[PDB]
């Protein structure tokens, strides 16, 4: 039983993209086809349109509670 | 008594308070729903001819 | 034939909004066999047309009177023969704006087709049932002759 955004919002994709970037970087593996480049913001990115970035949100209500949201499952504007 | 039925208990909540804006589609506030009505009225009048 | 318009018109005014542009003048016409009327904006630097003159116009969807496939791009390379060759001036605008004298009633008396030649603008208005091929969008050609007699 989840209700918040089904959207991803902005800041969401802020933090995902930045961490998943240095998911990406000190050597780090990574899950899709690059055509070469060396930002990892672009790699980052690309992953992102992929669906394929893992990484589990825990969106805290101000009780303290939280939902466990999955970038797999949440939609891009 | 059916005038507690006829006289309504209250009126019904916004749209944006009862059914949260967030989930529940088409939950808009008052103002644009009269906006978006008086538009269709209006569409439909131009798209006629 | 591709052919979506045709008639003979007749130059009566030349610019009474006087909104006078440099190298771009108005053109009220009026037919002639029908009772149509016409708004033109020509080119007076490249083809000159004064009042009192008067012109054979086509409105056409494609040059290629035979094989008929108005593919929309133009190539300097190609010499085939077209449309183009028998008139003396040739212009290439969408149609944006249909809109006539109707009183809830379809196809009435009046309807106006404006066409708008990359800028220079053109109102057609008349019997409905000439202007039956124009629909919004939709690429048409514009020639053009003067006839003196």
């Amino acid at each position: 039983k989840r209700i918040t955004t089904p959207y991803m919002t902005k800041y969401e994709r802020a933090r995902v993209l930045g961490t998943r970037a240095l998911q990406i970087a000190m050597c780090a593996p990574v899950m899709v086809e690059l055509e070469g480049e060396t930002d990892p913001l672009l790699i980052a990115m690309k992953e992102l349109k992929a669906r394929k970035i893992p990484i589990i949100i825990r969106r805290y209500l101000p009780d303290g509670s939280y939902e466990d949201w999955g970038v797999d499952e949440l939609i891009i504007t | 008594r059916r005038k507690y039925q006829k006289k309504a208990a209250a009126c019904p909540d916004p749209s944006l308070s009862v059914w949260r804006p967030d989930i529940y589609f088409a939950s808009v506030s008052e103002t644009f729903e009269t906006k978006v009505d008086d538009y269709s009225q209006e569409w439909a009048a131009q798209t006629e001819k | 034939a591709g052919i979506l318009f045709e008639d003979i018109f007749d130059v009566k005014d030349i610019d009474p909004e006087g909104k006078k542009f440099d190298r771009v003048s108005r053109l009220h016409c009026e037919s002639e066999s029908f009772k149509m009327d016409l708004i033109l904006d020509v080119n007076i630097q490249i083809y000159p047309v004064d009042l009192g003159d008067k012109f054979r116009l086509v409105i056409a969807s494609t040059l290629y009177e035979d094989g008929t496939l108005d593919d929309g791009e133009y190539n300097p390379t190609d010499d085939r023969p077209s449309r183009a060759d028998q008139f003396e001036y040739v212009m290439y605008g969408k149609v944006y704006r249909i809109e006539g004298d109707e009183t809830s009633t379809e196809a009435a008396t009046r309807l106006s087709a404006y066409v708008s030649y990359g800028g220079l603008l053109m109102r057609l208005q008349g019997d409905a049932n000439n202007l039956h091929g124009f629909e919004v969008d939709s690429r048409v050609y514009l020639l053009m002759k003067k006839l003196a007699f």
